[PDB]
């Protein structure tokens, strides 16, 4: 039993919106770290998101999706491959920010014309500031060995799609576009050769 | 062998005690042996030794000041400072147990605790959308550490109970503990030292002896050990964690443990129960006792 | 039924005291051998001693206009001829009787002491003494006070806070509600058994808290075993219906005449020796034989019930339990009806194998001939007419009741409205430090056993009786008042104006003595009931934190005094704001939230940007000064922002 760490910066290509009020103040403000107030990325979103990807290019009751993202059901009781730590606002992105004083998240003003009376409704929302970068870290738990390949061609497969998709908030509307680097590919755990195999 | 194991969390931890809204800073000793059990069994690892072997504390909050034991139930001659009063330094403890400690000093120590900041993440389930449903929001519960606070506990064991321990911890690093592990929460970071001052606390000799884990005593042990105790007797239930128990998840049989910080004049060595009910496999519930020893 | 004869006598011994107000004894024996029931030997006996049963003359030694007294007596003698008998079990009408009529009369009258004690109080105390004597002197002055007669038996729930909040949340509106009455009245229920094993009336119950009760009881060993029978029996009941979930434990300590009279102070002292065997047992709680049955149980069971999560008990299809179902559903009858019926069949279970059901007036009345010993409690009641009953005060005011339309939509109904943003406001309020003012609400040589009684009673009618009286006339639904912590749910804009109403009718009623902090939250209807009171409880805590008098209005940063969320905000500064929209055609909301633009911003630039702003807005200039100078200001400023944001959430759509 192997673990394969991925070390990795999620760049904010567009504002990105992971949601998570007074009067005139921003009413959907993004998650943010409860001590540090760094804005995050929870690692549910990215895992839930990527699993989406995959159903939809795959096709949810596909064997190989399953495995991945774990499942639940009766006689088909599967942990789940990837872990997804939430992603952490870098800390040379925190650096870059703090100087020119630039406030880590941006605010975006947005309004609806409604179809009857085209009145217009404005929203405020909370958008993690592009150019930002939020390391990332997934496990993935090497339960056969003969599978490794196939799940991180699936994994591939679905970082593109995230790179031609968004992630969180409004992505049909510019949100989320974010880029994913990733800094290593490593085993921490067992003595599983990960050295040829690249996330993207 | 007692090691001090300290565990700094890099992200927010769920620890869920009753519900997924709700969480807990720490865990109890069993919810940790268990982990260990998981990861000996991903391992590849025997569990005779573990379960044999081995008896670990409670998780306990800790800061760069003082570690915190907890709060030993003891009697007292205001109370709502005590009340609020969970965990203690290690050197103001041996003070409270002298009794010489009053109620301003518990409240000052009560708020020098900064272990960390619990908030609830608001989430969705998006799987009905696409079978021509509606989404459906939950919540789960976070607990985030200060930067310099973390949990640890003491585990005693031999050489290679200890390495065996090491090993395993070193692999929960990246499993994780807690609820909603695998799903970005519960990712820890450990380092095993051993430790001079819990050495310290460890060897004593007292009129009372206080639990550093929650424990249960067999029947023979707890007709001698239940005269003359104050204790906290918590409830112990879960739903199984396995693919190979049953088909479908199953919920575990309702044990009932001492709580940690519990005193008792009489001592009781703790006892690895059996909490399955009709399944493949026995699911192990960790009761063995952690001892210190007290003058009150 | 001498006995019988001496709590009548000693409840009435005083009686004659109200006559003379219209040798008191002489003309209440003379006005109790009027009423034909209320000629027995220990009745009139009892009246006459009082002044100088002996039991009756030693049980007193421990312990406004003519016209209006004239027609009190007047009242009093109706009720004597028509309402009342002498015989067993109708005692609690009695005391029901003497409570409504007798609580606003003074003991003592024209002297030079406090008259700090009601005459029902002083009634109670007398005949819950002589009960306690008589049954000492059955199991068999100066030199009697020395000698221990009396017990000090109290009795605390543990894990009734956790036991409330246990719900799901799939319904938790109704399931808060109902547990909390559970919980009150099944207090209530343990407490008539205990008193109906001992053969005591009421009157022994001198006080009660909620989750607590406060008893006096003889200090006969046949009592003894009665308690070590009561509490036993009661143990292992709970362990049968809430597997630690819930629990009791009773504890007593000996106590002589002279304590009761407080002298030397050793009443005070008393009551910490009960407690403190009060919280060592619960250190205990629970025996070897008990806690091997907890681990003895054998299978875990598949499916679990949501809001207890137990698998033990059985399990319905819609994945209630046994318990929880019932608690659900008694919620609604409740607040629709008024009787409570601890019936052997019912909804909620009840110790000594009964139940708890709530029934009409005429459902009571059936249940009483179906089974005997069934008890009935009403609720809100001041009659006493009624036989078999005991009054129980709870609070229990829903706007949406009123009309069955609007009882359909519920909460929803409160969120609807032609102006103002559509949204819910949420009120956590708690005593300040009521437990600690308990003990110190009183001097100890002003403190008596009479009179801490007076200081619960009269807390608990403000909690439950008297708010309904104040939320009259508005959009808000009490989910439980309990004892001196409040949870409401309602309009926001309701809600904000009646907690206001409430701060200064608890002040009257305190006298000033007594405090209390509150959170109020907004949230929209949609918003789930278990987020609104663990969100608004964090407010409360908010304004608990600061030295006492503290309100925490909709975010944290918003806690003000409530004087100053009265007048400073809503009268000094909303109240010009709002005659300023009317007035003036130019000004509109785009106006209001540019001048919030500017406040909220630190720099002092924005005060001078404001004055630029105000310079060309074509304001009044009264209220242009008013505005300025409230700008510069650094905590007029926080006011006059939450005085625009109070307006602006006012006027919406």
């Amino acid at each position: 039993y192997s673990k394969i760490r991925i070390v990795g910066k999620i760049d904010v290509l567009t504002g990105l919106h992971i949601g998570g009020s007074m009067i005139g103040a921003i009413a959907s403000p993004v998650v943010r770290d409860p001590y540090s107030r760094l804005p995050i990325i929870p690692g549910s979103s990215i895992k839930g998101k990527m699993r989406s990807l995959l159903a939809k290019h795959i096709g949810q009751d596909a064997p190989e999706i399953l495995r991945l993202f774990g499942s639940s059901q009766k006689g088909a009781i599967q942990s789940s491959r990837l872990q997804i730590s939430d992603a952490f606002f870098s800390k040379a992105s925190q650096e870059e920010f703090d100087k020119k004083d630039l406030a880590y998240t941006e605010t975006k003003f947005e309004n609806t014309i409604s179809r009857l009376t085209a009145v217009a409704n404005p929203r405020q929302i909370e958008r993690v500031t592009r150019g930002a970068s939020f390391d990332f870290h997934i496990i993935y738990n090497v339960e056969n060995i003969n599978e490794v390949m196939a799940d991180f061609e699936n994994i591939k497969t679905a970082i593109h799609l995230l790179e031609n998709d968004y992630l969180g908030g409004g992505g049909t509307r510019g949100n989320g576009r974010i880029r994913f680097v990733i800094d290593s590919i490593d085993t921490v755990v067992g003595d599983f050769d990960s050295s040829n195999l690249s996330i993207k | 062998v007692v090691k001090l194991v300290k565990l700094t969390f890099k992200s927010p931890v769920h620890f869920g005690m009753k519900r997924l809204s709700d969480s807990n800073h720490t865990i109890a000793a069993d919810t940790l042996f268990s982990a260990l059990i998981i990861e000996a069994l991903q391992q590849q690892l025997e569990l005779s030794h573990l379960l044999n072997n081995l008896v670990i504390t409670d998780l306990f909050p800790y800061n760069k000041t003082s570690y915190f034991l907890p709060k030993p139930l003891i009697r007292i001659e205001g109370y709502k400072a005590f009340k609020k009063l969970t965990y203690i330094p290690v050197e103001n403890y041996s003070e409270y147990l002298r009794g010489e400690i009053d109620s301003l000093e518990a409240s000052k120590i009560a708020e020098s605790l900064n272990l960390g900041k619990a908030s609830l993440s608001t989430k969705v389930s998006l799987q009905a959308v696409d079978h021509n449903g509606e989404s459906e929001p939950y919540s789960v519960g976070n607990f985030t550490f200060y930067p310099e606070s973390g949990l640890y506990f003491l585990a005693k064991g031999n050489a290679d109970t200890i390495g065996q321990l090491e090993i395993l911890m070193h692999a929960l690093q990246y499993s994780g503990i807690g609820g909603k592990r695998s799903a970005g929460y519960g990712q820890f970071r450990c380092t095993i030292e051993d430790s001079g001052k819990f050495d310290s606390l460890l060897s004593q000799t007292g009129n009372i002896a206080i639990l550093l884990s929650s424990a249960m005593a067999s029947d023979e042990e707890l007709v001698d050990c239940l005269e003359d105790a104050r204790y906290l007797l918590k409830k112990r239930t879960g739903f199984v964690q396995s693919k190979t128990y049953a088909d479908q998840l199953v919920k575990k049989k309702d044990f009932y443990a001492f709580s940690a910080g519990s005193t008792f004049y009489q001592k009781f060595n703790g006892k690895i129960f059996d909490v399955s009910d009709n399944g493949r496999h026995s699911v192990y519930r960790y009761a063995k006792a952690f001892w210190l020893e007290g003058k009150i | 039924n001498k006995k019988l004869e001496l709590m009548y006598g000693s409840l009435l011994h005083d009686i004659g005291k109200i006559v003379y107000r219209s040798t008191h004894s002489k003309i209440g024996s003379q006005f109790l051998n009027k009423f034909k029931p209320f000629q027995l030997s220990g009745i009139v006996d009892s009246v006459s001693y009082h002044h100088y049963a002996y039991i009756t003359y030693i049980a007193d030694n421990i312990a406004y206009t003519s016209s209006q007294y004239a027609a009190l007596v007047n009242k009093m003698t109706d009720d004597l001829s028509n309402k009342l008998k002498v015989g067993p079990d109708s005692f609690s009408s009695l005391l029901q009787w003497t409570e409504s009529l007798w609580s606003y009369i003074p003991s003592s009258t024209d002297t030079n002491q406090v008259m700090d004690v009601s005459l029902y109080d002083h009634s109670k105390i007398t005949c819950a003494i002589a009960s306690c004597i008589y049954d000492y002197l059955t199991e068999m002055t100066k030199q009697f006070y020395q000698e221990d007669v009396f017990l000090l038996v109290s009795l605390d729930m543990s894990g009734i806070q956790d036991f409330i909040y246990n719900i799901s949340g799939s319904k938790a509106l109704k399931s808060l509600r109902s547990r909390s009455f559970y919980l009150e009245t099944m207090l209530e229920s343990l407490v008539d058994d205990l008193l109906s094993d001992l053969e005591l009336s009421r009157a022994n119950l001198l006080y009660t808290g909620g989750g607590h009760a406060y008893l006096l009881l003889p200090n006969t060993e046949r009592a003894r075993d009665v308690l070590a029978s009561f509490e036993g029996e009661m143990k292992e009941w709970f362990i049968k219906i809430f597997k630690t979930d819930l629990s009791v434990a009773i504890a007593y300590k000996a106590c002589t005449g002279e304590d009761l009279m407080n002298s030397n102070g050793t009443y005070s002292d008393l009551w910490q020796t009960v407690s403190r065997k009060l919280s060592d047992k619960k250190a205990h709680k629970y025996s070897l034989n008990e806690i091997k049955l907890f681990n003895s149980t054998i299978h875990a069971g598949t499916q679990e019930c949501k809001e207890c999560l137990r698998s033990d008990i059985d399990i319905s299809e819609d994945s209630l339990c046994k318990i929880c179902e019932g608690i659900i559903a008694i919620s609604n009858d409740l607040r629709d009806y008024s009787f409570f019926v601890v019936s052997p069949e019912g909804k909620v279970p009840l110790p000594r194998n009964r139940y708890l059901s709530v029934e009409n007036q005429d459902g009571a009345e059936r249940k009483i001939k179906m089974n005997k010993e069934t008890r009935i409690y009403s609720k809100n009641q001041p009659f006493v007419g009624k036989q078999l009953v005991t009054n129980l005060w709870m609070c229990d005011y829903d706007f949406s009741t009123l009309n069955p339309e609007t009882k359909k939509q519920g909460i929803a109904s409160y969120v609807n409205r032609e102006v103002g943003i559509p949204r819910l406001g949420v009120l956590r309020a708690d005593i300040d430090n009521l437990g600690t003012t308990f003990i110190k609400g009183i001097p100890e040589q002003y403190r008596s056993i009479s009179r801490t009684a007076t200081l619960s009673r009269q807390l608990s009618m403000f909690f439950k009786f008297e708010l309904s009286n104040i939320l009259k006339g508005a959009r808000i639904s009490v989910i439980y008042s309990g004892g001196d912590d409040l949870f409401l749910i309602g309009a926001w804009d309701d809600v904000i104006s009646k907690a206001l109403v409430l701060r200064k009718a608890f002040t009257r009623f305190s006298a000033g003595k007594l405090t209390f902090s509150a959170g109020i939250g907004m949230y929209p209807v949609k918003y789930p009931i278990s987020k609104m009171a663990s969100e608004t409880g964090v407010l409360e805590d908010l304004a608990k934190r600061g030295e006492k008098n503290q309100v925490a209005l909709w975010n944290d940063s918003k806690v003000f005094g409530w004087s100053q969320l009265e007048e400073q905000i809503l009268k000094e500064k909303m109240i010009p704001l709002q005659e300023a929209l009317t007035n003036s055609q130019e000004h509109g909301k785009s106006f209001l939230y540019k001048m919030l633009e500017l406040l909220r911003n630190e720099d002092q630039i924005n005060i001078a940007r404001l004055a630029y702003l105000l310079a060309r807005s074509s304001l009044s200039e009264e209220l242009t000064q008013s505005i300025f100078a409230w700008s510069q200001n650094k905590q007029q400023k926080v006011e006059l922002i939450t005085a625009i944001e109070y307006l602006v959430y006012q006027i919406r759509e």
